[PDB]
């Protein structure tokens, strides 16, 4: 099982647009921005405290080296593939997700992806140790890759070995908001449309996201007429979920919420009170 | 840490 | 394309007079140009913070639009979103937990 993880995201565009630079490549440890590198400012900068604090003048000049030569790679990537698709001129988006997860068993899973106007493109991964193409555009990029043999042995360099020490590093250097455990907040809300009754159990900014929520009606589970929400952000860094059901309003008390969460000492049961 | 992009 | 999908929900249990974060999360759309909108009453309303852009497994975007507001018991908070793969803009009610 995952016990970490860091992953980094590398949006580029042809055309800027309103919010949407040029390039934007963002660092994650856990789940948890912490750095960004923006084709604006040019530069790489921390999103926390923690790596601001830890980190040297070279880091983030090493790095904005390296946002910098991605933001060429990629004007030419759009560039070379707007005609391997023989599309024509406009908005046009190349993605990638790379990086690593340190498992419970000690062993490292690492993969790199590339998507185009929303499709796979090209992939790599530390266990097929080769690199998957999608269509027939993508077997030209793949043929060159496996000549020089040269890509495959700077990605798995990079996420067996560099991305998981860095890892380790930023696990160290975040300890204390990696591993902080805030439990939610939970209320019952109830509201009767149309002779039904819509009850909702809300949990209100919790972290980490790792949470169960689920209704009872009497001794009986009742996840059958349970809608779900996602577990969704708040903007300061904690999570938002609910549970909903619908009931007959004279039935309204036969119903309860349970919520479980690192952050509580006991699982914490909750109703309706209007 | 970020590692660059290839060209495709 | 793809047509975004909405969630609105506040940082904390509404109550009266107490500041408040509304959010606005819009997930599975692509192209990544949208335009949001929130609304008291119809009317914008004033800080409203883009969040930044990530996407999926499915190479699907998404963002967190957010902004501080004190929730009152009758008005009508909305998010309003504006994407290419709709014909028309869409609102999304935010209900008031009191």
């Amino acid at each position: 099982m995952v016990l970490h993880s860091l992953h980094y995201l590398d949006v580029a565009v042809s055309e800027p647009s309103p919010g949407i630079p040029q390039f934007v490549a963002m660092g994650f440890v856990d789940g948890i921005p912490f750095t960004r590198y923006d084709s604006e400012r040019g530069r790489m900068e921390p999103l926390t405290e923690w790596i601001k604090d830890s980190a040297d003048p070279e880091y983030w000049d090493s790095q904005t080296q390296i946002g910098v030569g991605s933001q060429h790679v990629y004007a030419r990537s759009l560039e070379t593939l707007r005609e391997r698709y023989n599309q024509s001129g406009g908005l046009h988006t190349v993605l990638r997700v790379y990086g690593c997860e340190l498992l419970s068993d000690g062993s490292v899973r690492g993969s790199e992806r590339f998507g185009y106007d929303g499709r796979d493109f090209i992939s790599f991964d530390l266990e097929s140790g080769r690199f998957m193409a999608a269509d027939s555009a993508a077997e030209i990029t793949r043929r060159r890759w496996e000549h020089e043999g040269i890509v495959a042995e700077r990605q798995t360099n990079y996420l067996k070995h560099e991305c998981p020490e860095w890892l380790q590093k930023y696990v160290g250097y975040g300890q204390k908001e990696l591993e902080r455990k805030e439990p939610p907040d939970v209320h019952v809300s109830g509201k009767e449309e149309h002779g039904t009754l819509i009850l909702s159990c809300h949990a209100y900014g919790f972290y980490p996201k790792t949470i169960a929520v689920n209704w009872m009606k009497g001794d009986e589970i009742w996840d059958q007429e349970t809608e779900w929400g996602g577990v969704v952000p708040n903007s300061d860094g904690t999570f938002h979920t609910w549970a909903r059901i619908e009931a007959l309003p004279e039935e309204r008390e036969q119903y309860r919420c349970r919520v479980e969460h690192p952050g509580m000492p006991e699982p914490g049961i909750f109703a309706w009170e209007p | 840490k970020t590692m660059m992009a290839h060209d495709l | 394309g793809e047509a975004p999908k909405v969630e609105v929900y506040a940082r904390s249990r509404a109550e009266e007079g107490k500041e408040n974060i509304l959010h606005c999360f819009i997930t599975g759309f692509h192209p990544p140009k949208i335009d949001v909108e929130l609304l008291k009453n119809g009317e914008p309303m004033p800080g409203v913070t883009y969040g930044d852009l990530s996407f999926n497994d499915k190479w699907q975007f998404q963002r967190l639009v957010y902004v501080p507001f004190i929730p009152t018991r009758e008005d009508i908070f909305t998010c309003r979103v504006a994407h290419s793969t709709m014909p028309e803009p869409r609102s999304y009610r935010w209900e008031p937990d009191f």
